[PDB]
């Protein structure tokens, strides 16, 4: 029979919380609905092709936990508070953009620079488009919305850096129209051999469809290699090369990179309440980590000479 | 300086590369992508006609957000839930149940797109799409959620997607069915164009006209800020259909179009008929049902399907009828089953709103109206008994709402069976049994509620035992007649 | 189908504006940007319904002296709730336009 | 012998789900639909209430049992007056 | 890492040195300064309490206009000008017409403080005064400026400081005299503490509370975003009190804020208590103008007075008769001389609002109600011409407003006049009298309109002549009855 | 008598504007209603002090016009857009701080620069607190409002710069704590020879009650000499010694100077209708120049040596 | 010999101004006193109106004028009953 | 002067909060931060004004908690319409305070 019972403070599955809840609590915790029955994540048949992929890709998955719902992002972040603080840090990149463009930044790089970036720099954009679409991959198949949250904001990030670089391309092409600047970089992702490594690298990443497998390739593997192998070795290049945007920028791309590894260690950490996950994760980064390897070695190369 | 965005844009989306390592196929599955075997190279030619860009993007959300947000916090103490109509607080009730966990799945078929999309400008608008059904989901979860410390049916802005309630499998059959449960360019047809430049406006502009009228600027303002996101990411439905058919897909696009239109319209009918023409008090209609319907539906979406180069959908004609028909029934069906929603219907059958639906739809009183004497007759003579039911409603195995008709002076009913792979299925109208001939493996073994309950999955087998089901925790969350009958009153 | 036939066979297009401070000067730019045409306007509280036949632009410029103040026009969608007609748009302005005549 | 049904009475405007039973005549199924109807959404009247296949222009005899009639569980029956 | 604002905010006001090319004397000469031959180096101790840096201000601005705009743009259609009681519209017009130039003018009260200041720490408070008074006279300019083509007293907002319309003239000796027309010291106590800590809590957030009961939230959320200012800009008379006070000159510092509460509190009794009492529909009176002076201005204020080691005025006992009285008469004078306002007064007598007006001031209706019952009888006979005036009131030279007493069964009124260089005087109080004879020479040849009647500078001389003269352009620009005299058919 | 007349679509006073009023002009003009009666600007008796101050230092100044009011800020700032704007800025500004104090900036700065920052730079803070007082002064004295607004948002950009310069003055001193700075700029201001034109410029500046006299030697005189004889030669030498943070600041204060002299020029275009005001501004112009140049020359050579 | 005084009716709740005349008896002033009064604020009333200064304990003689008062121009005088 | 004695002898100091989102985690804030003090609340619908005897500490950190999102002290600023007591206030707290007792 049916009880009486009073309104709660919150929502009823909140409603246990020893703390008031907060806003990130609110309205971010527990929505994924596909979770809730095994055999037909989604309203369908059973046996719908939607159905046998997420029954496959992500309740069949290696990587277990009894509640991933309680995963927390570190950050707290929610769309609004998200779009506050994206929004002081691109105002400052625009702002670096604009002042640097006025100063003529452009016109005193050291000889040959533009050769270098548009090498080395310009393609990127396909390798951060590359981790804007593995990051809507992770969100669409992670089993809880918390950890979903936090890739939907990565994928947002991804797509910022590519906005960058595709400004930055168009720029330095205006003082330097004959490094083919915004001409060629398809051809260089495609055929240049210090490009190939990072290209076998996200094509395969790409093709890994079990949500804990491209979660852990994309954001314990090829992001930290993209850091260490791409992002500070680029800083560095501009360094001797008297390009000081470049590494105030970056600066900037590394602090939301930064925010990435912060809430993949907090998954990391949640997973590992669970004995079994260490083998699993602990595999699985063993099995990528050639590929990652690799692709940094052939950047190097390919940017240091 | 800064350069223009015309002079750096088509960098941004300058993203396809012809793979090596994985196939083509391999990266872009066709279930996952649905791209029809058109290649890469065709989908360069995609051009989203509202484009915007991250900094744009974060500067202008942040501005959308300060001004719905702000508005919330100015309007806290103006009593609108102790103020309103009680059919206003069961529209605010339903709307965040039907639809704030139904935005926050949306974010999964602008995924689906962000990741499958062939087209990379589809992928970029998809990413923005992303981040705008995330505040979306965010907004609708935020907004009601101070309404819980007042009224538990409140709590179904986060619950009705995690229950069995009728109306809750309603709504997730469609969105996993336009939006979660098929591929990219599934989606970019079904969601973004069919979805999204035909029926939400009816639910988030058509409805805020009336929360206007009723002196609810909270919600007005919130839902038609929503809708401006809406307004840009829905754009990449139309140059996917483009495409497809420039590159021979008409007939695929046009099915898709037609299935997602008329699923759309059945749940729409539910949900926003019975609040337009009888939950929303009668002095704050801003228009009828049927006249929104012909203001968004058919001059505003059928023109601009027109304009596209797609026609008219084959059921147009059926489609025309129903709208004069269907969500009288459906107002009259929740209404008698009120206990089994998480609000509390309106009846809107006093005297007063009875010539108001006489106008609006000439001869109601001689068909709905001849339901209602009845009802209001057993109401007066306090025959309480005769206004509950005792047994459930066979519903439709396509759009898991009701089978209706026509009721009184011209009765007329029609259910439409269909046998398949050894089971005898019912749907409510000759379009959705085309619907699931369309895609069997998608539906055939899907069990509505009522098939669930005589299969032994409901226990006890009992309405109560069908409440409980349905996820139900307090004797508060079951719907009431709005007004506890006060309308009796006024006849 | 004559109410409907009716209602389908138009050319209206332009801008939903909901209710705020963009709503007249969208109806003056709407007037200014489009001489020798006639605008409609449908005026339904929480939005207005904005239109002329086959096609309507809004200038930035124009729209920035309605306003009375500084104006982007990818601002514009702060207070564009829908449309009619197909929509292109630039720095400098956005049409509303359709490429058929019913 | 419990025997699903579904069934729409003449002037409603639904189709509900009843429970008839195996040896039931159709004078016995029409009571049982008109239980959930007639006094709820339907005003009674004079006449004689008969039993169809949904759509059909056949009637079923009075006396006849569903068991006797060929009607499969689930099946969509109308209620009408002669 | 940024560094906090305690480690550097002392640099911001190490900004006081000593003189060399100039005399310090000639740098902050007392005229303006106000400092009463206090030396630099005693200055440097002043501390303001409330404290704000640039980069956190021109943010925190930002944030409080955004969501004040936000509100107004989204409530624009609530339609508050054609379904708000003509008293709420009414004390509108009346608020920006006596306020929104007003607050323009106290930029220059700041700006005398940023300039000749002798305390560091005051010149900077002072330099995010002048902005925030910026912002209000830009708010109430703007806010009123949309209801111009519906009104043209709404023009008031702007016009009546160019004007010479009896509480334009009000106003403008009062804030002139406290705000514009005396030495930076003697703004900061007579201004930021005496006003703004004392009464303008009185008119923007008492008053506030009365229009979120009427459902003006426009209003009520941009008149308290207003005073969250005033808060911060306000602490800047505290720490000079404290000063003066430490340095000798406790007198001299009780005697201006003693005037300035005096001269502040006549302004406020005819403007804010008529609108509190009045104006404003009995429904939505959160409490009665004496209610809301006992919480702000006696509980609120003289408390805070007395921890700042200051005595309460040699008047008190003279203020707390007053206000249970004042007002009462100050409303029937605007209310009978309507034609001379730019708004349109309410009588606010109908037997509803006697009840009410009984409970609040025991014995008013054997009072002014004495005078209420003729005026209503000749409203109920027509005779109009008894309901308009025929002459001028006399009026103070001090507040500028007209002289009055309690009528009715025990009629008391007094005059208190003042001969001096030549000339006689009238004051409405002991009060006024004596703030006059502290400081002659900022009052001595000023002439109040009465005085300019009688002069002959008002021509004709007629009470046409002084409505040409107080700057009406259009018959439809002068005060008439609010309901035009429908509160009649009450009685 | 008393006509009827209709409701204006905007003010009495602007319903005469060809073009629709925009913001700016709804809530700038014509607000000082003490320039209204020329023997009373204030509702006191007409010989009070305040009365006799602004007969004599605003109403019979050599510098006429018969229609001040019509002077129009190039920039059309209100309040609102005044904070958007600086809001942008400064946030930009914090954020050059924030991450320049990150990569520990000042502990790379040539050996010697500290000491430079602490003579030449941390005792701005009192030129630019005069700039402040000065700004309020012209503010006050001003005979439209629209010549007020511009000196309002002057005020506060002043102590904008003020606060930059404390700011920095603590921050340089946690790395440089042996140089006096935040401790001896007063002694600098007072009695360094390279301070002492400045602070004589100023001190005099401070006392020209004239408000035709106040904004000439304030806003042509004074705030150009500072542009090109402080701004400029900081930036020079910050190039010189390795302090990439000073240069990029000091652009942004150099657009708050460059919005300055933009309403200051306009001024002189509306006062120049006039013909005698040619004589009268070039008469203060001349007037003022040599201080401001010994000023100009004295801070110089003490800056470059 | 326009004569102005301020004048403070008894039971009115201000004082106005009157313009009476220099030749004016004391019964004339206070007629001219309570036409601004009398039925405006005040009701009428038997009894004798008197004129003293304001708040003065002696009356002005009914038949004396103005002129051989004493009073000034704009002087306050009180109205009231005997 | 009974009612007026009794109402200047009050040592009341808090927060007076406008109406919005600062409202109820200010009350609680109250409440948590002042352990063993009475908060008194008075509701008038445009503004709360919320006290206790003496003195009342709001802290950053507890007003960060009952809000529910990140908050910096200054912020309170947007709120804060007036207050009774003396006031200090910085980074981490804001406290209101009488220095005499009457
Ligand atoms: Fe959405
Ligand atoms: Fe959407
Ligand atoms: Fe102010
Ligand atoms: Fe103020």
């Amino acid at each position: 029979s049916f009880e009486s019972k009073k309104p709660m403070r919150t929502w009823s599955h909140l409603a246990e919380m020893r703390k008031k809840p907060s806003e990130y609590d609110i309205v971010s915790r527990k929505l994924h609905y596909s979770t809730n029955n095994p055999d037909s994540p989604w309203e369908l048949s059973p046996d719908s092709p939607m159905n046998l992929w997420y029954k496959q890709y992500r309740n069949a998955s290696p990587l277990k936990h009894d509640n991933w719902d309680a995963f927390t992002d570190p950050d707290q972040l929610v769309y609004r508070t998200y779009n506050l603080m994206q929004d002081g840090q691109e105002s400052y990149v625009q702002s670096l953009f604009d002042q640097f463009n006025e100063r003529e930044h452009d016109q005193m790089v050291r000889e040959g620079w533009e050769h270098t970036m548009a090498r080395c720099y310009s393609p990127l954009r396909y390798l951060f488009h590359c981790l804007q679409m593995s990051s809507a991959y992770v969100q669409q198949m992670a089993p809880a919305s918390t950890i979903s949250n936090c890739c939907i904001l990565q994928t947002a990030d991804s797509l910022r850096w590519l906005t960058h670089t595709a400004y930055r391309t168009h720029e330095l092409s205006l003082t330097y129209p004959d490094a083919g600047l915004g001409e060629h970089e398809r051809e260089l992702w495609e055929k240049e051999p210090g490009w190939q490594g990072l290209r076998e690298l996200m094509e395969k990443q790409l093709t890994a469809f079990d949500w804990g497998e491209a979660f852990v390739s994309l954001n314990l593997v090829v992001k930290p290699m993209i850091v260490e192998s791409i992002f500070k070795p680029l800083q560095q290049q501009a360094w001797e090369n008297n390009d000081t945007l470049l590494p105030l920028l970056i600066d900037s791309q590394l602090k939301d990179a930064e925010r990435h590894s912060r809430w993949s260690k907090a998954l990391v950490k949640h997973a590992l309440e669970n004995p079994d996950n260490h083998a699993v994760i602990e595999g699985w980064i063993e099995k990528w980590r050639p590929l990652a390897d690799r692709a940094a070695e052939a950047y190097l190369s390919m940017l240091s000479s | 300086a800064m350069h223009p965005r015309k002079d750096w844009y088509e960098l941004t989306r300058a993203t396809n590369w012809t793979p090596s390592y994985v196939t083509e196929e391999q990266l872009f599955p066709e279930r996952m992508s649905g791209h029809m075997g058109i290649p890469l190279e065709k989908w360069e030619s995609y051009d989203e006609p509202y484009k915007t860009s991250y900094p744009e993007y974060v500067s202008i959300q942040r501005e959308k957000d300060a001004g719905a947000y702000s508005v919330k916090a100015a309007l806290e103490r103006a009593k609108i839930y102790e103020n309103s109509d009680p059919g206003w607080i069961s529209t605010l009730k339903s709307h965040y149940g039907a639809i704030a966990v139904g935005e926050y799945a949306a974010v999964t078929g602008e995924g689906r797109m962000a990741r499958f999309s062939k087209a990379p400008g589809n992928r970029n608008m998809a990413t923005f799409g992303m981040m705008d059904e995330l505040r979306h989901g965010q907004l609708q979860l935020f907004f009601p959620h101070e309404y819980c410390k007042k009224d538990r049916q409140f709590d179904w802005a986060w619950r009705a997607y995690h229950s069995n309630e009728w109306a809750a499998i309603a709504a997730k059959h469609f969105f996993d069915d336009i939006i979660t449960g098929r591929d990219a360019i599934s989606v970019a047809i079904m969601l973004t164009f069919s979805f999204e430049t035909g029926f939400t406006n009816m639910q988030f502009l058509g409805l805020a006209a009336d929360a206007a009228e009723a002196g609810d600027y909270t919600f007005a303002n919130l839902i038609s800020s929503i809708q401006t996101d809406e307004s840009r990411h829905a754009q990449q439905g139309g140059p996917a259909l483009q495409l497809l058919i420039e590159n021979g897909k008409r007939e695929e696009a046009q099915k898709k179009v037609d299935m997602a239109i008329w699923r759309a319209w059945r749940l729409f009918a539910v949900l926003t008929g019975p609040v337009m023409d009888y939950y929303t008090p009668l002095e704050d209609r801003s228009q009828s049902f049927k006249e929104f319907m012909y203001e968004w539906i058919i001059g505003q979406f059928e023109r601009s399907l027109i304009d596209l180069g797609l026609d008219k959908p084959w059921y147009w004609d059926l489609f025309l009828k129903d709208i004069d028909e269907l969500h009288h029934s459906y107002h009259m069906g929740v209404w008698y089953w009120r206990t089994t929603a998480w609000w509390n219907p309106a009846a809107g059958v006093t005297p007063e709103e009875r010539d108001w639906l006489e106008e609006k739809y000439p001869g109601w009183n001689k068909r709905w109206g001849r339901c209602w004497d009845v009802i209001t007759e057993n109401v007066l003579n306090d025959r309480m008994d005769l206004v509950s039911p005792e047994t459930l409603p066979s519903v439709c195995n396509m759009s898991q709402i009701p089978l209706v008709g026509v009721p009184g002076d011209d009765w007329n009913i029609e259910v439409f069976s269909l046998e398949h792979n050894g089971r005898l299925y019912h749907f409510g109208s000759e379009v959705d049994r085309w619907v699931f001939q369309q895609d069997p493996v998608q539906y055939q073994n899907h069990m509505n509620i009522v098939d669930r309950f005589l299969a032994g999955q409901i226990q006890p087998m009992t309405l109560e035992g069908a409440l409980k089901y349905m996820g139900f925790q307090s004797i508060e969350e079951m719907g009431k007649d709005a007004h506890d009958f006060a309308w009796a009153d006024k006849c | 189908s004559t109410l409907a036939d009716q209602a389908l066979h138009n050319n209206n297009v332009g801008p939903i504006i909901r209710a705020g401070d963009l709503v007249e000067p969208v109806i003056e730019t709407a007037e200014i940007d489009n001489p020798g045409k006639e605008i409609t306007v449908e005026d339904r509280r929480a939005y207005v319904r904005i239109a002329a036949e086959g096609e309507l632009i809004l200038t930035r410029k124009t729209l920035e002296e309605q306003l009375g103040r500084p104006f982007n026009m990818q601002e514009l969608e702060i207070n564009l709730a829908s449309f009619a007609g197909q929509i292109q748009a630039d720095e400098d302005q956005i049409r509303f336009y359709f490429d058929k005549t019913m | 012998s419990a025997f699903p049904v579904h069934a729409a009475f003449e002037k409603d405007f639904l189709v509900q789900l009843v429970v008839v039973d195996l040896n039931d005549s159709m004078d016995q199924v029409a009571e049982k639909v008109a239980y959930h109807c007639v006094n709820r959404r339907v005003a009674p009247r004079e006449g004689v209430m008969r039993v169809r296949k949904h759509r059909s222009t056949e009637l079923f005899p009075r006396d006849m049992t569903i068991a006797e009639s060929g009607l499969n569980p689930t099946e969509v029956i109308d209620v009408v007056f002669e």
